[PDB]
């Protein structure tokens, strides 16, 4: 077993979060910094988010060890998932969320369901708290729970683009995100955030509680970003390249705006209506626990 | 002190793969953690237990 310290277990340089830029290991915060916005005329207001349900799925008896951080990365940033809700293994987080169960998430981010030998795994208390959350998003495709998948994506841009000012106000101008950008730039950004072990930060975020909670979302404010970012990218109407004088600048339109694309293209990850629905169940939740 | 003598200590792995169960079957509590802020009286409370 880790143990958890008095900060997150994203305190540990085992669980950092970098995403690969300028031949270096860049922190997202790095990254985000190199972004910009051009604002439009449109407005996005931050209505509130409807409390998640109290359902917890069933996690059916499963013989297996159920690989759920791969499922759950790939689910929204992999480049190829698709049908994600065919399968329903995301229930299986359920298991987790018994007192004194037998089953064990490692740093794997496999759910084995029972502890088993030289296989690290995270604080049984703390994938608790976890999984009574993070279950939920095993009834991200049955039609009685499904998240609303396009007022959520205000937040996304409110905590993303948005200005400190525009944060306390709710409501932000929707903006045009770009970047000085290398070729394929945001196929290599959704991979190197993949393999993010975000089992980690969704725990710690659902574990932490008081000041030390607090001091979590300040250091972590920026990988949320990105994997925000990522979602966008994902979701955007159209993202096209501008030519500036021998250099290159991406740009995506429009952070906040779910245009529930679904062909895809070269450019960034598609989501099928499967993870657009599964997403947004993901940030219902995630979003849910960052708000309080 | 001799090669016998000394603070006997295995690894977790081997705790789990064969004693855990046995303390299972048995009806005992799961024994304590040593914090290292631990009284020798609780170790032994333990031991005892």
């Amino acid at each position: 077993m880790l143990q958890q310290p008095t900060g997150g277990y994203t305190t540990l340089e085992q669980f950092a979060f970098t995403i690969r830029n300028d031949g270096t290991n860049a922190t997202p915060t790095q990254f985000l910094q190199l972004l910009s916005y051009e604002a439009t005329e449109n407005e996005l207001v931050k209505k509130t988010i409807p409390t998640p349900e109290t359902h917890l799925p069933s996690a059916r008896n499963v013989p297996g060890n159920v690989y759920i951080e791969d499922a759950i990365t790939q689910a929204l940033f992999g480049i190829s998932a698709q049908n994600v809700n065919a399968h329903g293994y995301f229930s299986r987080l359920s298991a987790l969320a018994l007192p004194n169960t037998s089953a064990r998430l490692g740093l794997d981010g496999v759910i084995y369901n029972s502890e088993t030998i030289n296989i690290p795994f995270y604080d049984p208390a703390a994938v608790a708290n976890f999984a009574a959350t993070y279950a939920k998003l095993g009834n991200a495709s049955t039609p009685r729970y499904r998240a609303d998948m396009i007022d959520i994506y205000a937040h996304v841009g409110l905590e993303l683009a948005g200005t400190d000012a525009e944060r306390a106000a709710g409501v932000m101008p929707v903006k045009r995100a770009k970047f000085d950008s290398w070729e394929g730039s945001l196929i290599s950004l959704s991979r190197d955030v993949v393999n993010w072990k975000i089992l980690a930060f969704l725990i710690d975020l659902c574990s932490l509680e008081g000041e030390a909670l607090r001091a979590f979302k300040t250091r972590n404010r920026d990988v949320f970003r990105m994997m925000l970012f990522i979602m966008s990218t994902a979701v955007a109407a159209n993202v096209v390249n501008r030519k500036v004088t021998k250099r290159v600048d991406r740009v995506l339109e429009y952070i906040g705006v779910n245009s529930m694309r679904t062909a895809g293209r070269t450019a960034t990850i598609t989501y099928d209506l499967s993870r657009h629905e599964f997403a947004a169940k993901f940030l219902q939740l995630t979003f849910t626990r960052w708000n309080a | 002190d001799d090669l016998d003598e000394g603070i006997r200590m295995t690894t977790y792995d081997q705790y789990l793969s064969h004693i855990r169960e046995r303390l299972h079957i048995t009806n005992v509590p799961d024994p304590i953690y040593i914090t290292g802020a631990s009284t020798p009286d609780q170790i032994a409370a333990s031991v005892q237990a």
